[PDB]
């Protein structure tokens, strides 16, 4: 029963438990293999195991489509270290190694247990007879499409090859398809489901974005007496959440231009919150000096361009403030997400300026136009401006800020728990909104 | 699982009106295509009207002008306002929830098609 899983998890992979109970629930669903499954867990989640373990409990070959050789390699390497009969069929194989493998697959009782294949190979007619014989002998236990988001023009790593894969699924109707990716907008999931011809009901195992310990809020630069002062106070309030330790933790501030970054470090530091600028303009030595100071807490605050920040990630990041709105909602989630990794309360804040919104809007439009002449028209062109608009929405709506994020990325209603401005004081937000309507 | 429960039907005089609801229960996040099928006794199921996420609506030529479907986005529920009713429009009315994305705050979800129970509609 569930008995076998526990065993194979320890005896093979050397694991006492699954990383999360979603990893478990996903894995166990693949194992039943009565329905196709989609796993959208972030990088380092234990996705691989959700098909690697089921592949071995099953009495057949699991084919795993994966979009470049670097990726395949890392896994097939580790899978071998675990003494697992894994084989990549790639174009980095000597024609002799190629042949020896295809020969394996053509035998009854083939050595190979997991087969790592490029989408490229899985399409080529060089592999088709082999593939057919495998299906015909009912030898195919599972079809895994890693990096499934690469079927989607709304996902920004689209691979024309991936479109073949749908046709493939329908041929081996006998066996379950497991689709995996780290991130999917709802539109990408809908594409992934359709273009891979995943059999409804599709079991989904999507890691919620929502993190309790972060407190999101929005302020409007148009309605602020002393911008730089507000910031000072926000930074401070967030720091010294351990008054016994005095000023504990660290924090980040985000800016569009480099001049803004330099200046803001200055203005914050003079106002008494010691801060350094981080941007692509500086030398490599300056970058590592500023980043090193920040890492060791010699400086509590760093000011990074939205173009370039986070040389390395840190745990006690008590606050991430955006002076300027970001390119995309994805971007603000990414950026604000460097906050609070250690799990102790943190504060994320967006400073919203209609003048910012417009200044970015024109730059999006302009380098949308620049690409339409460079290569031409596309579905992704709409998505760029969409991505940004979801963040404008974030600011301009009164409504739970975590639930606004949850909807964008496709998670169900998160339990905010007085956990954002609007959840704590819905009116204050109402009143502040009405205010920017006058100064619009 | 998900429950599709239709309501708002009954017996009415011709040139009457009704309004049918489809209460879609469960942790529904999105319905790709919510469609109104009607089963008139003695005929083949008829496609009536349908609505995509984003509210793109289309209507059978047999009902255009007279019928309108809508989503109370908040309620998570679709309506078929049927005016200028005719004995022809007598049927059982039911939705298909095509591409019904469900998701718990756990992270545990499903993607599936769901068919509603139906509401009886006679027209004198
Ligand atoms: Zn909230």
């Amino acid at each position: 029963p569930e008995r076998r899983v526990r065993s194979t998890l320890k005896k093979v992979f050397g694991f006492d438990s699954f990383k999360t109970p979603l990893q478990e629930s996903a894995t166990m669903a693949v194992v039943k293999g009565n329905k196709d499954v989609f796993v959208c867990m972030p990088t380092g989640a234990g996705k691989s195991l959700c098909y690697q373990l089921p592949a071995l409990l099953a009495k057949g070959i699991t084919i795993v489509v994966s979009p470049l050789i670097a990726l395949i390699q890392d896994q097939v390497d580790h899978l071998l270290t675990l003494k697992v009969r894994v084989s990549s069929l790639n174009s980095k194989l000597s024609a002799q190694e190629r042949k020896e493998l295809l020969a394996d697959l053509e035998r009854e009782k083939p050595q190979t247990k997991i087969l790592y294949i490029t989408p490229e190979m899985a399409a080529s007619s060089s592999f088709q007879p082999t593939l057919n014989s495998l299906v015909s002998r009912h030898l195919l236990s599972y079809l895994v499409v890693d990096e499934a988001h690469c079927v989607s023009q709304w996902g920004h790593d689209f691979r024309p090859d991936y479109l073949r894969l749908g046709a493939l699924r329908s041929r081996l109707g006998h066996a379950p398809c497991v689709a995996l990716t780290a991130t999917a907008t709802p539109q990408v999931q809908e594409d992934v489901f359709a273009a891979l011809h995943l059999k409804k009901p599709v079991a989904i195992f999507k890691t919620p974005c929502f993190r309790a310990n972060l407190f999101y809020d929005v302020q409007f630069k148009e309605l602020i007496s002393d911008p730089y002062g507000n910031l000072k106070d926000f930074c401070l309030k967030a720091l010294g959440q351990e008054a016994d330790k005095g000023l504990s933790g660290c924090g980040i501030v985000y800016c569009r231009t480099r001049e803004a970054c330099e200046q803001l470090a200055i203005e914050l530091s003079c106002r008494g919150v010691n801060a350094k600028a981080y941007h692509a303009g500086l030398k490599a030595s300056e970058r590592t000096l500023v980043q090193n100071d920040w890492m060791e807490e010699k400086v509590p605050v760093i000011v990074a361009t939205i173009s370039f920040g986070m040389g390395v990630d840190k745990a006690n990041v008590r606050f991430v403030a955006h002076w300027n709105i970001a390119k995309s909602m994805a971007g603000y989630y990414q950026e604000s997400g460097r906050a609070g990794r250690d799990g102790k309360p943190s504060w994320c804040r967006l400073y919203y300026s209609r003048n910012d919104r417009d200044q970015v809007s024109f730059l999006i439009r302009k380098e949308v136009a620049k690409l339409q002449e460079k290569r031409g028209n596309k579905a992704s062109d709409k998505a760029t401006i969409m991505a940004f608009d979801a963040l404008v929405t974030f600011c301009e709506e009164l409504g739970c800020r975590h639930a606004a994020i949850a909807k964008y990325f496709g998670d169900a209603l998160p339990a905010c728990a007085k956990g954002c401005d609007h959840c704590q004081n819905p009116t204050a937000v109402r009143r502040r909104l009405e205010a920017l309507e006058r100064s619009s | 699982q998900v429950q599709l429960v239709e309501n708002g039907g009954g017996c009415v005089q011709a040139t009457g009106s009704l309004r049918l609801s489809c209460a879609a229960s469960g942790s529904i996040f999105s319905i790709n295509r919510m469609t109104w099928y009607r089963q008139a006794p003695g005929k083949e199921r008829e496609w009536v009207a349908a609505i995509t996420s984003g509210g793109s609506t289309n209507y059978a030529d047999s009902v255009k002008g007279r019928f309108t479907i809508s989503r109370d986005s908040a309620k998570g529920t679709v309506y078929l306002q049927m005016n200028s009713l005719k004995p022809e429009d007598t049927a059982v009315y039911y939705c298909e929830a095509y591409g019904t994305y469900t998701l718990a705050p756990t992270g545990e979800g499903e993607y599936d098609d769901y068919w509603g129970q139906g509401t009886q509609v006679t027209v004198s």
